[PDB]
RNA sequence: GUAGGGGAGCGUUCAGUCCGCGGAGAAGCCAUACCGGAAGGAGUGGUGGAGCCGACUGAAGUGCGGAUGCCGGCAUGAGUAACGAUAAAAGAAGUGAGAAUCUUCUUCGCCGUAAGGACAAGGGUUCCUGGGGAAGGGUCGUCCGCCCAGGGAAAGUCGG
RNA sequence: GCGAGAGCUAACUUCCGUAGCCGAGAGGGAAACAACCCAGACCAUCAGCUAAGGUCCCUAAAUGAUCGCUCAGUGGUUAA
RNA sequence: AAAGGUGAAAAGAACCCCGGGAGGGGAGUGAAAGAGAACCUGAAACCGUGGACUUACAAGCAGUCAUGGCACCUUAUGCG
RNA sequence: GGUCAAGAUAGUAAGGGUCCACGGUGGAUGCCCUGGCGCUGGAGCCGAUGAAGGACGCGAUUACCUGCGAAAAGCCCCGA
């Protein structure tokens, strides 16, 4: 019992694990009603529109 | 009087480390693998120098019979026939004569063949 | 595997995923809209939607069926006397979801369920 | 243009840091903050403000407050025009490290590393090109 | 050419004497393609900001890769395992820079010879009020048994 | 390797004698390979000759010359 | 147990800017802030950002020697 | 020149490596002294008149140290 790693990992080999840790940028879009900032199939957080006003802000 | 190690050890270590250029990994950065790699590298440098003499020997020869057989005789029945042509003795890197002037290496082929008759 | 199961464990046992959907249904009808995690809103929809089709019955039987899911007599009267009659034109579209932002403690997308 | 020595130059010229601000000792792990900072890097400075309100990582908050400070210094102190601005450089480095013992099974402790970050951003005009 | 014997030497600190150098910049540090047969030594540049080289002689806590060696720092495992009982939680309202976590309301579930209450040992301000938010809290935190300040503790008859 | 005992005329066995090598011996050969074959490395050379061992291609060098032999892949695994 | 060092002098940073703060950027002081209170120097391991040359049919004690390619030119146009 | 065939050969880097440049971490190295070590030499007992060592207190504001003791960071006399 008790597996434990055998040699230390090289900086090269460990950094090439992390080859897949890249965050995906949000695909943002321009609110047609507010000024800008909006996430798709969601309300515009600033003005509250989702064709007219929804949420209070 | 105390006499601590200071400045001495870093200087030595830095000279070892600087011998490590594009050594891979911790070969270039940790002193202990740098120095250890250098022990084996000593082995290689000396052996190789002696060997490089014998390696260019080989490249020499391998061009010379390629030209020789281009003229219809092998290395063996050629460097024989120059030496049997005695005073003809130019020997050192006939390779280059075969590799650049063929008008000359053809004449040396004719000389060797005349000597073997 | 589950090739045709319908429904959600909500990382909850049998007793709780009902007492959830009952308690959430009581609040939607008591409030018109509520804001909750996007998933609970997706499961909350058809249960509340069926429950108001029960109340579209009018008679005492439908009232007592609604009562066995909704234990606050006031909300019972609201759905029974106010809302369901308002919807009696309405082939079942009684609920929509919008989904708002994404919160900050646990990073969960959240949403509105409304009438 | 060429000075007499170095004591020379320290008097005559003062080093200054156009477009640059830094948050030191931010109490977060550098490799995390690096995930989100990499999302910023080289984007037009508006997008960077735009991307950071929707990236759902906790590090977005400290990273945005640095970016605004960089935008601010480029304008107030360095008198750049802000429709040219973009993030020329951004990069996070280690800070100190708080440590605690945390008891474990059978009696042994471990040391756990609460890591900090020096998050820095450097904006410049896109009048390169 | 191993143990081993022999020879000539390099570098470090301190001491004596000499030759000197230093804010127009010293030691130390950093780069480097020069030099010597080696240990090594110089040139130039960058850094530093107050001491120091060379020669001859003397004395040593004088030369590290190892010792499951010591002290310290930092890595790998890895964004992994875990986040400490399977007694659930939901909505509205509020406060705030900021809220799944703080306050309120209304429900829900859990103990009920207890997971309610009153004492003794033991602890020592943890109590209440007003503030705070570094760290402590296994997340957050506007909250806390955490931090700051101010109050609170009453005996002829209870216990000594 | 040679000469012997012990052993099964076993053993990369053990114990004496004797020479050489390794031990402390780098270099070429034996595919790889302390001991076997050649040979004992003061330093440099993009010069030449040989040793053991080699000269079809990996892989430096005769697909050498003259007589034969084996048609088994013998070569490239023992015997009655 | 670990223990240290702004600057000659506190002149210890008024005021402005982003930020709840923390942190920073300016302006000032000072010879120096390339000394700012996580305050002399600041090596190495370790973490990063940028650049040159490279790498997605490869078998690798990580070198060594040989030759081509591409950069570069401050003991330096070379035996670099 | 355009199709068709045959053949050869470049650039992409998800991420890596060597080098360089620039920083972060961290506290070696140099310099420094407020702190030690030793030898030499002085001096060498204190207490029932309360010792050595403590406890509690004394400040406008006082947690620590220092000094002091309800006359309590001190009171009287003398000399500088
Ligand atoms: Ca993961
Ligand atoms: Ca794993
Ligand atoms: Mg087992
Ligand atoms: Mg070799
Ligand atoms: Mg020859
Ligand atoms: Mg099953
Ligand atoms: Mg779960
Ligand atoms: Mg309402
Ligand atoms: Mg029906
Ligand atoms: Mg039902
Ligand atoms: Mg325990
Ligand atoms: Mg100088
Ligand atoms: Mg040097
Ligand atoms: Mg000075
Ligand atoms: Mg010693
Ligand atoms: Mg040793
Ligand atoms: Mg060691
Ligand atoms: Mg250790
Ligand atoms: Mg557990
Ligand atoms: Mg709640
Ligand atoms: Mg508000
Ligand atoms: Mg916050
Ligand atoms: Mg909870
Ligand atoms: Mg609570
Ligand atoms: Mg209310
Ligand atoms: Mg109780
Ligand atoms: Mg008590
Ligand atoms: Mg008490
Ligand atoms: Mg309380
Ligand atoms: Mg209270
Ligand atoms: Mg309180
Ligand atoms: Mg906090
Ligand atoms: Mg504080
Ligand atoms: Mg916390
Ligand atoms: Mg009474
Ligand atoms: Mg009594
Ligand atoms: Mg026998
Ligand atoms: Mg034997
Ligand atoms: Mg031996
Ligand atoms: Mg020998
Ligand atoms: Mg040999
Ligand atoms: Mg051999
Ligand atoms: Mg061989
Ligand atoms: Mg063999
Ligand atoms: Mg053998
Ligand atoms: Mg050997
Ligand atoms: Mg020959
Ligand atoms: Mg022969
Ligand atoms: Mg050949
Ligand atoms: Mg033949
Ligand atoms: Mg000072
Ligand atoms: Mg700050
Ligand atoms: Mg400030
Ligand atoms: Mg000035
Ligand atoms: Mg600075
Ligand atoms: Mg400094
Ligand atoms: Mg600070
Ligand atoms: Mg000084
Ligand atoms: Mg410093
Ligand atoms: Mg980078
Ligand atoms: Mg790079
Ligand atoms: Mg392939
Ligand atoms: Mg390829
Ligand atoms: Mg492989
Ligand atoms: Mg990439
Ligand atoms: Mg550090
Ligand atoms: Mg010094
Ligand atoms: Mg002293
Ligand atoms: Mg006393
Ligand atoms: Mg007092
Ligand atoms: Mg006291
Ligand atoms: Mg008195
Ligand atoms: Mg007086």
């Amino acid at each position: 019992k008790h597996p434990v790693p055998k040699k230390k990992t090289s900086k090269s080999k460990r950094d090439m694990r992390r080859s897949h840790h890249a965050l995906t940028a949000p695909n943002l879009t321009e609110c047609p009603q507010c000024h800008g900032k909006k996430l798709s199939h969601h309300i515009c957080p600033n003005c509250g529109y989702y064709d007219g006003r929804q949420v209070l802000a | 009087p105390r006499a601590k190690t200071g400045i001495v050890r870093r200087r030595r270590h830095k000279k070892v480390l600087k011998r490590a250029k594009g050594f891979w990994g911790s070969r270039s950065k940790q002193y202990r693998n740098a120095f250890q790699t250098l022990l084996n590298a000593a082995t290689y440098e000396y052996r190789d120098r002696r060997n490089k003499k014998r390696d260019f020997r080989r490249l020499w020869i391998q061009r010379i019979n390629a030209g020789a057989r281009l003229h219809g005789m092998n290395y063996s029945t050629f460097i024989n026939g120059l030496k049997r042509a005695n005073i003809d003795l130019n020997r050192k890197v006939l390779a280059d004569i075969a590799a650049r002037e063929p008008e000359a290496f053809k004449a040396l082929v004719d000389a060797s063949r005349n000597a073997r008759q | 595997m589950r090739h045709g199961k319908a429904g959600r464990k909500l990382n909850r046992n049998s007793s709780a995923r009902v007492a959830l959907a009952r308690a959430q249904a009581t609040a939607l009808l008591r409030e018109g809209r509520i804001q909750t995690t996007l998933t609970k809103a997706k499961e909350l929809r058809p249960f509340v939607e069926q429950l108001i089709t029960t109340a579209k019955g009018g008679d005492l039987h439908s009232r007592r069926l609604v009562a066995q899911d909704i234990h606050d007599k006031d909300v019972v009267r609201k759905v029974m006397d106010e809302v369901a009659p308002k919807y009696a034109e309405r082939p079942g579209g009684y609920t929509r979801i919008l989904r708002v932002g994404t919160r900050r403690g646990d990073g969960v997308t959240m949403a509105l369920i409304e009438l | 243009q060429t000075f007499r020595n170095k004591k020379q130059r320290k008097q005559q010229v003062k080093l200054r840091k156009p477009g640059f601000a830094v948050a030191k000792y931010v109490r977060m792990s550098p490799r995390k903050v690096r995930l989100v900072v990499d999302v910023i890097r080289g984007k037009s400075v508006q997008d960077a403000e735009d991307l950071l309100r929707f990236i759902p990582r906790s590090a977005s908050e400290p990273v945005a407050k640095v970016l605004n400070s960089a935008k601010a210094n480029a304008l107030h102190n360095d008198e750049m025009l802000e429709d040219r601005l973009f993030v020329k450089e951004a990069y996070v480095d280690a800070g100190p490290t708080l440590k605690r013992l945390i008891p474990r099974a059978r009696g042994s402790a471990n040391i756990i590393k609460k890591r900090t970050s020096h998050i820095t951003i450097i904006v410049a005009e896109k009048g390169n090109k």
